[PDB]
């Protein structure tokens, strides 16, 4: 059983390492400890030992779960999400959400299934850590973009993962009290 | 009772207990008043205008009966305008978002390649 720690205080909540570690646990019971700190000077998430390139290292390792989408393919919208849709700016965003938009054109997931993949869930944590992203979001500006990000909202391993963080941090201030 | 429906209820997604709120529940009943009429060609706009904001008709997490119901009808209507098409084209960008839904129902539902509507993408 591997531990997934989660910053409260990261500039950037790692909302995709989350949610990928709910969706292992949803399948897998007891596969990931996820455990919260708040804490300035705490990585954004943590993943046993490792502080980098956690999301690929919980897909890497359930490997049974993250089957779908050519690794390569999965890689292009996993860097685009960690590196472009977590940039607290417009003008790159406005950028980087037309190339996802397009993407999403003919297709109902980011690589064309009909069930979501690791590139789904990497873009979509990286958009609900983004702040700036809700209006353009909540405005369809980008069509594809809101009719794809508020269909895997309503599933609750994506919709609830912010309630978990918020309640997981509740949490921890008891356990101070 | 159609081939659509059947293979729809024999999917796991289909016994799944969605509770339509009232906006729900009249835009699955307006769908079915236009199956009832006959006229979904000329509503074929209106749908292209759901499905840019919704991935199924009744802004659901899986496809509904709805979504087959309309599906089994527009699948013909929509490779006939693609068919007909003067320019590939316009059609293609205009009418995407029916067909990036007719695009997961039909493999959703195994429709077969010869019936497909092939997707350019
Ligand atoms: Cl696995």
């Amino acid at each position: 059983p591997s531990t997934l720690t989660i910053n409260g205080k990261a500039p950037i909540v790692a909302y995709a390492e989350l949610i990928a570690a709910r969706i292992v646990n949803a399948l897998a019971p007891n596969s990931i400890a996820i455990k919260l700190v708040d804490d300035k000077k705490a990585p954004a998430a943590k993943l046993d030992d490792a502080t980098e390139d956690v999301f690929n290292k919980i897909t890497s390792k359930f490997a049974a779960i993250f089957d779908n989408g050519d690794k390569e393919q999965v890689a292009k919208w996993v860097n685009l999400a960690q590196k472009e849709l977590v940039i607290k700016n417009f003008a790159k965003l406005s950028q980087s959400l037309e190339t996802l938009d397009s993407q999403l054109n003919l297709r109902t997931f980011i690589l064309g299934g009909l069930k979501y993949s690791a590139a789904d869930v990497a873009c979509w944590g990286a958009l609900r850590s983004n702040g700036m992203c809700g209006s353009i979001i909540k405005n369809k500006v980008d069509v594809n973009v809101s009719r794809w990000y508020t269909l895997l909202e309503m599933d609750p391993i994506f919709g609830e993962a912010h309630d978990f963080l918020s309640k997981s941090l509740l949490e921890l201030k008891k356990s101070a009290n | 009772m159609s081939d659509l429906v059947t293979k729809f209820e024999s999917l796991i997604i289909s016994k799944y207990p969605v509770s339509f709120t009232k906006e729900q529940s009249a835009q699955a009943a307006q769908w079915e008043s236009v199956l009832k009429s006959g006229q979904i060609q000329p509503h074929l706009d209106q749908l292209n205008l759901v499905l840019r904001d919704n991935t199924f008709i009744v802004s659901t997490l899986y496809p509904t009966s709805t979504d087959v119901h309309v599906f089994e009808v527009a699948l013909p209507l929509i490779k006939d305008l693609v068919a007909s098409s003067k320019d590939v084209k316009s059609t293609y960008t205009t009418y995407r978002h029916i067909l990036r839904w007719i695009d997961y129902m039909q493999n959703l539902l195994e429709v077969s390649s010869t019936d497909k509507l092939e997707i350019n993408h």
